């Protein structure tokens, strides 16, 4: 098994991705999407969007 | 040298003895697998009993394993025959066998069960099957009627518009009050001999948490919220079927899976389609029942003795201790015993002087029962406070 | 040797949702503004088909 | 009951090592003790955190079950003829240090239907004993005891390891429901081994292909 | 103005898309309404990755209203507003079955933002 | 299949050879259920180097059934599962003597793979 996975084990297991997303969304808005808790429909969207990247 | 006394192995089956609870004790009324009666109900005890009887595989036989797999206590089998095969043959003359008189003399003389069950009306599903659905249900809701405390335990064909036009359907009021029906087929994890799965009607799952529930949580509870043990999932979701929620016909119990949780019965509501008389929800009906059981247990104790009116206080004093201990049971709805039950035996509160020379002791029970919480309507409020 | 543990199977996003926005039955009880999320997330469905479908070629 | 009507004594079984392999003296008491009691203790000590976020105490050690039991012994009365040194001669001897060793005999206490902590017999060994004799005869054969036992819980090591396997085997093999989901069935696979299983070990030790490839009724293997 | 700035801003719990306007958004005291909505109509597992988050009154369905079930309602609704939303304080949650068509339970939650009546003796024997 | 994988493969109990098949295997569900039938037909003593495993049946063949006996077989079966085989749990073990022809003790012992009933006050005084 040439296989990658204990490679990139630590980057594609969805804690990596949330947070390279979070802090993306963070950056690029910030004073208008202000709220990211897990109640907002976007932050739930954006999240099971990285779930399927994942 | 004549005798080796020492350890053996085998596998009889010791058995139990009675279960008692008759007002929810299921019968099946399938043919018989291919030495029981031809007629008289066999009392099945555990799952043991039920291959040793019946065998492992058929259709009464994966009912009896899907029973006893749900959690079920004990179960009574009626059989009927060494059925014909070609099966749109031996699902007219299942149907023409419940309607003979000899039925009655059988269910009417049994006292021992109380949950009619024909778990092999879903072969109709194969199969006008529409005509043979209607006379499906109508010869078990009557022979549910005639008898003092049974009741049927039906369901729908999974095609819409087959499923449609049974609940729009005529049946009597006296009828719908005790009977009804679970929708979707259950798919169970039984192997039917190759890799597909074994598809039956959700009826014996449901006979099982019946009584279960019943047993663990009194039968005033509700029949519902159960986990099905050994179900992988139901055929159909109400998510691509929208028929049936035409508010038109009978009410029907929508058996669902959800996300963190399995297979849940999702529903205790009976065939009336009636906002306002309370025979709908299953365990009022099977209750009050319970109540029926007993009270008529003790009614019998003073039966043949004199209509005096010491007789009439004696069966009220009983009758009175005896609904109080429910009432601090938890089951009948109300904070004081005035609004709770009432009793008015007596000889000008309900009865005559003609009605005591014919020999009749009148005795009058008021209830009041709890509400299921089908519905939480949540509510928010901000309250500012500066 | 080869193996073939490929595939074809996709779950879009809108199922992966909880069960109080959609997965409503089609073009018959939504109203227009529940078919407006569906087509937010269909070109981000087909951005994350297009991974499946270029690794299954 | 079910069967018939006569008693069952308590028996109080020795042996010399820590299991079953090697047997001491073996009484059965007569006089049952009325009432048993057996008392279960774990010492907690209290984080004294400077960082004061939160309020908790840690576990330190689960102290030892010890069983509390009073008999009495008694040869007068015409039913009652063996002397009750002869019985407590065992008791004595058993309850003590003994020749071969230099250690107590790793006691065993079993009634008839009564279930122990969790088990069908109590193990362990004599932590207290005190014998009262309060009647005598002319001269002084006591026939009159009074016995105060006191136990503790010392099982083998040879059970308790038993049990912990019973406990998750570091073997899951957890089912899936309908609508089922990796992250559901890692909750469900981290608590029949409490080792909180970290799902993207599950689809690599399963061999899946997608995330999604069980398919409802088919079983998930997970190893620690 | 300032409800809006200390209390975050973020999208309406229907999304509701226009060409016009992006994304209709709730903001400030709304926000917090908007996520109490969407607490307790969500339900536990039905989030990917996020199996804690939920109200879990599915739980209370088929419960018989007995006061055994009042008090149950009371103690999740309370323990889902501390652990999930600690934005919004808790007054009193109020529940009473419906009087007109029974077998609905009504809960009245009252948040915030985050002496005995010595009078009623004129009144009593 | 995967029981089959995690439940070992051993060989039956009853030896049988074959020149075509070479030895009859028990595997999966059914060689727990074998090496249950090994356990309580064997006897501590009768394997050399091995002189723990064994059920030890034979110390109740004169025993009287008065119900000390009854739960002596209940914990010698209880134990001996603890020791010599923690691969299946125990749910229960009935013990009725057979009432036609006595003198025989029927035990059905129930294993695992490895509320107090409210319903009964409707039906009492």
């Amino acid at each position: 098994e040439n296989a990658l996975f204990p490679a990139v084990k630590d980057a594609i297991v969805f804690d990596a991705l949330w947070q390279q997303a979070h802090e993306k969304v963070t950056a690029l808005s910030g004073e208008i999407w202000t709220d990211t808790g897990d109640h907002d429909p976007g932050v739930t969207l954006l999240q099971s969007a990285t779930w399927n990247c994942s | 040298t004549m005798v080796l006394p020492g350890v053996s192995y085998n596998e009889t089956l010791l058995t139990q003895a009675s279960n008692d609870d008759p007002v929810t004790m299921p019968l099946f009324i399938g043919y018989t697998p291919p030495p029981v009666t031809v007629m008289q109900p066999v009392s099945v005890g555990s799952l043991t009993q039920a291959n040793s009887l019946f065998g492992q595989r058929g259709t009464l036989a994966y009912s009896l394993r899907h029973f006893f797999e749900n959690g079920g206590l004990q179960c009574y089998v009626l059989p009927l025959g060494p059925g014909k095969g070609e099966p749109a043959a031996r699902l007219q003359e299942l149907i023409a066998a419940l309607q003979t008189p000899q039925m009655l003399e059988t269910l009417l003389a049994d006292d021992k069960t109380g949950l009619v069950l024909v778990p092999e009306l879903s072969e109709l599903n194969e199969v006008d099957a529409d005509a043979l659905w209607y006379q499906g249900w109508q010869v078990l809701l009557t022979l549910c009627r005639q008898a003092p405390q049974r009741f049927a335990l039906l369901e729908l064909p999974e095609d819409p518009a087959s499923a449609v036009t049974l609940t729009q359907q005529s049946f009597s009021a006296d009828q719908c009050q005790r009977g009804a029906a679970w929708w979707p087929r259950l798919e169970t994890s039984y192997q039917d001999e190759s890799s597909a799965p074994v598809v039956l009607s959700p009826l014996p799952a449901v006979a099982a948490a019946i009584q279960r529930s019943a047993h663990d949580n009194g039968v005033w509870k509700a029949p519902a919220n159960i986990a099905l043990a050994k179900t992988r999932r139901p055929t159909q979701s109400i998510l691509t079927s929208q028929a049936l929620l035409d508010n038109q016909g009978v009410s029907c119990n929508l058996i669902r899976s959800f996300v963190g949780k399995g297979v849940r019965l999702w529903g205790c509501r009976t065939l009336l389609n009636e906002e306002n008389t309370a025979w709908r929800y299953i365990q009022i009906r099977l209750l009050v029942s319970s109540v029926e059981h007993y009270l008529s247990k003790l009614a019998r104790a003073y039966l043949f003795e004199p209509n005096t009116a010491p007789t009439w206080m004696k069966l009220k004093g009983q009758v009175w201790t005896w609904l109080r201990q429910q009432w601090l049971a938890g089951a009948f709805f109300g904070t004081v015993e005035d609004e709770a039950f009432s009793l008015s035996i007596g000889l000008d509160e309900t009865m005559t002087e003609d009605d005591i020379r014919h020999g009749k002791m009148i005795l009058q029970v008021r209830l009041a029962l709890l509400a299921p919480a089908e519905f939480i309507a949540i509510s928010l409020t901000l309250d500012l406070r500066d | 040797a080869g193996r073939f543990r490929d595939q074809t199977l996709y779950i879009p996003i809108g199922q992966r949702q909880p069960e109080c926005y959609a997965l409503q039955q089609p073009d018959t009880v939504i109203d227009d503004q529940t078919r407006a999320v569906h087509q937010f997330l269909l070109p981000v469905d087909q951005l994350l088909a297009d991974g499946t479908a270029e690794l299954a070629q | 009951s079910l069967l018939e009507r006569g008693l069952s004594k308590l028996t109080l079984n020795a042996w010399k090592d820590r299991e079953g392999k090697i047997p001491a003296g073996s009484m059965s008491a007569m006089y049952n003790p009325e009432t048993i009691q057996l008392d279960y203790q774990t010492r907690f000590d209290t984080e004294d955190t400077i960082n004061t976020a939160s309020q908790s105490n840690r576990y330190v050690i689960s102290e030892p079950v010890g069983l509390n039991l009073t008999l009495l012994f008694d040869s007068q009365m015409p039913g009652n003829t063996t002397p009750i040194e002869t019985q407590l001669a065992m008791l004595k001897s058993l309850c003590a240090v003994d020749a071969a060793t230099g250690s107590p005999y790793f006691l065993r206490i079993t009634w008839g239907k009564m279930r122990w902590e969790n088990k069908g017999w109590f193990a362990g060994r004599a932590r207290d004993l005190s014998v009262t004799y309060t009647l005598f005869d002319r001269d002084a054969t006591p026939l009159r005891a009074t016995v105060q036992l006191s136990l503790v819980a010392d099982e083998s090591f040879v059970i308790q390891q038993s049990l912990k396997t019973q406990s998750a085997p570091d073997r899951a093999l957890v089912s899936v429901p309908d609508l089922a989901s990796l992250p559901l069935l890692a909750l469900s696979a981290g608590g029949v081994l409490a080792s909180s299983v970290d799902y993207l070990s599950l689809a690599w030790d399963n061999d899946l292909d997608n995330l999604d490839d069980f398919q409802t009724g088919d079983f998930l293997r997970a190893t620690k | 103005d300032i409800l809006k700035a200390t209390l975050g801003q973020c999208w309406a719990f229907p999304p509701r898309f226009s060409p016009d306007t992006g994304v209709s958004l709730t903001a400030g005291v709304e926000a917090v309404m908007q996520s109490l909505r969407v607490l307790f109509m969500t339900e536990p597992g039905e989030r990917i990755m996020r199996e804690s988050y939920g109200g879990g009154m599915h739980d209370f369905i088929f419960e018989n209203i007995t006061d055994e079930l009042l008090a149950n309602i009371h103690n999740r609704i309370e323990e889902s507003i501390l652990r999930h939303e600690p934005r919004a304080l808790l007054k009193d949650v109020i529940i009473q079955p419906d009087k007109q068509e029974a077998s609905r339970l009504r809960a009245q939650i009252t948040v915030y933002l985050a002496n005995i009546h010595d009078g009623q003796t004129l009144r009593l024997l």
